[PDB]
């Protein structure tokens, strides 16, 4: 029964780990997508220039 | 609020950083929680006077009722944090450079932002092998052989560039590496050895 | 009055070393090399007054169990474990579980207030203490 | 949004059941800040469930066996302490008197006894345990 | 899962032990309540 | 991070209950290195489980 209680918490820890990896990679996706846009802006500046 | 609730940041050191750093990084939009762990250490090691050590910041965030005073003190602490993040972001120094500078790189006047930029320059020169340079510098085994192999120059140029304001045999601190880039650039712009 | 019992101070206390109980000699060694307590029931066949409990603590001398497994209580004195329901399926251990039958226990069977009171006639009329130790040979 | 309202109430119910099953009310585990409006309440479940696991592990450390005792209280005895013992204190009560705040009050009988006067702590030594709580009562 | 009646009560104080008997007047209950020679109660508690 | 703290304690409780239910204390199964700071503790649940 101690084993089952720990196995339940380890399953929940795995769920946290999956969600955390998802959020990490998703935040890094948003940061890149914003970097690309900032670059496109400071590049259209030279294009207009 | 996110620091006040949640798990009480543990009193023992080297855990205060690791327990405060994820949310600190989230508030500073740093790259890595480990860069956040190192930024607090850096601002702890050298800071403008009157700004709270991270221990005092924890003891002040966990208080019964945060007074009118000792809350602008915490605002000043977080402003110092933001200023340090700015120093990191204007030089775009990597997590490893950050971790090297965390153990006492004075910053806050131009005479010292210069040496920060010089160190950063030397590390960017090291390039794909800067991990090894900064690791052997974090330990006590940074030798001119590995530094030259990393910079793709000879030992017989670096042991000479050290001699100007000489600290030749013991490469122990990052401050000794910020001396290189000026001497190297000079001995490159005049085709001579240092 | 006297602490460190094995009417000590104001209570009665028995103490018995399971090494002196010769449990390994009860069965051959070819059956199993280890023997551990599973459950302990006590029987106190005494002249009891009607509608009267009997305060008695049965306790483990050593310290190798969980927190409360080392002590047990008793109510009336006939095949009464310190529990109310006796169910092995409960996840919790039974009192005095896992104890090897070898040594390291003065078998504490305390009797609070063994002085002159309603308890004195009971404890004098108790002709014998009979205990049932359930153990396991793996 | 209106589901987090039920979830926080359940976590609070669980904290109260924890405080009642273990007499440790000073401590608290389900803490606020689980819902942040910056994030439209996202990852409220993670915080609440971390709190629930903190509380469950506190429970798993505080949980163990426990000494449990029955006490047969023949109320005729504690009535003899009043010398007005039940045998003749019950039969003589013959009247249609009405009186609330009992401790044949109004039209019904009522007994009342303070467990402090029942001397339960004196039944067992203090070195066994510092707390003693009722579990079940049979008459 | 539900608690038992009178569970968790500390044995210290703060209870007048109410044992009510509705309609203790002259009826079929009166002979019963007069013939009740004693009230015996069994309190199961726990020492943690 | 502060949930892995509960999970490792549960796995240790389970290991102790194992050692007490079977008198084999020399052996140990819940081993360290489940949390690696290189990975911000990701896949701690996998190792523990």
């Amino acid at each position: 029964q101690a084993l089952d209680s720990a196995r339940s918490l380890t399953g929940q820890l795995m769920q946290f780990g999956s969600t955390l990896l998802g959020l990490i990679e998703r935040r890094d996706a948003e940061a890149m997508s914003e970097l690309l846009q900032n670059q496109a802006g400071e590049l259209m500046l030279s294009s207009l220039r | 609020d996110l620091l006040r609730n949640g798990g009480i940041d543990k009193t023992n050191t080297k855990t205060l950083y690791t327990t405060m750093a994820p949310v600190i990084t989230a508030a500073m939009q740093l790259d890595i929680t480990e860069s956040g762990e190192a930024l607090l250490r850096w601002l702890d090691n050298n800071h403008p006077a009157g700004i709270l050590t991270t221990s005092e910041a924890r003891k002040l965030i966990i208080k019964k009722g945060q007074t009118a005073g000792d809350k602008e003190k915490l605002a000043a602490w977080c402003q110092a944090l933001a200023q340090r993040v700015l120093v990191i972001r204007t030089f775009t120094l990597s997590n490893a450079e950050l971790q090297t500078l965390s153990q006492g790189a004075p910053a806050g006047t131009i005479t010292e932002l210069y040496n920060i930029s010089d160190f950063h320059n030397l590390i960017n020169r090291c390039g794909e092998q800067a991990g090894t340079v900064l690791d052997a510098l974090q330990s006590g085994t940074l030798t001119v052989k590995i530094l030259a192999q990393a910079l793709n120059l000879s030992e017989e140029v670096i042991t000479q560039a050290l001699t100007l304001a000489g600290q030749k045999p013991e490469l122990t601190t990052w401050a000794q590496l910020a001396v290189l880039p000026p001497r190297l650039d000079l001995a490159d712009t005049l085709h001579i050895t240092p | 009055g006297s602490g460190n019992i094995p009417t000590a101070d104001n209570q009665l206390h028995a103490a018995f070393n399971l090494k002196a109980l010769n449990i390994k000699d009860d069965y051959p060694e070819a059956l199993g090399t280890t023997r551990r307590i599973k459950q302990i029931s006590v029987t106190l066949p005494a002249l009891v007054e009607p509608y009267q409990d009997m305060r008695a603590i049965f306790r483990y001398g050593g310290n190798s169990l969980p927190a409360g497994c080392k002590a047990i209580a008793l109510s009336h004195g006939i095949n009464d474990d310190g529990l109310f329901r006796l169910d092995f399926n409960d996840g919790r251990w039974l009192p005095f579980e896992g104890i090897p039958v070898d040594d390291d226990n003065s078998l504490t069977l305390s009797f609070p207030d063994a002085t002159g009171e309603k308890q004195k006639p009971l404890l004098l009329s108790l002709t014998d203490i009979i205990i049932h130790i359930r153990y396991t040979i793996c | 949004y209106r589901f987090y309202d039920l979830t926080a109430a359940r976590c609070m119910m669980a904290e109260k059941a924890y405080a009642w099953q273990t007499n440790d009310t000073a401590t608290r585990y389900i803490k606020s800040g689980a819902w942040q409006s910056n994030n439209a309440g996202l990852m409220a479940g993670e915080s609440l469930l971390l709190n629930l696991a903190e509380m469950e592990q506190a429970w798993l450390k505080r949980d163990s066996r426990s000494l449990e005792v029955t006490r047969t209280v023949s109320l005729a005895a504690v009535y003899r302490t009043d010398n007005v013992t039940l045998a003749e204190g019950i039969a003589d009560l013959l009247k249609g008197n009405g009186s609330g705040n009992i401790p044949t009050a109004d039209n019904q009988l009522h007994a009342a006894f303070n467990l402090k006067a029942l001397n339960i702590k004196d039944d067992y030594p203090e070195a066994l345990g510092t707390t003693r709580r009722i579990k079940q009562i049979s008459v």
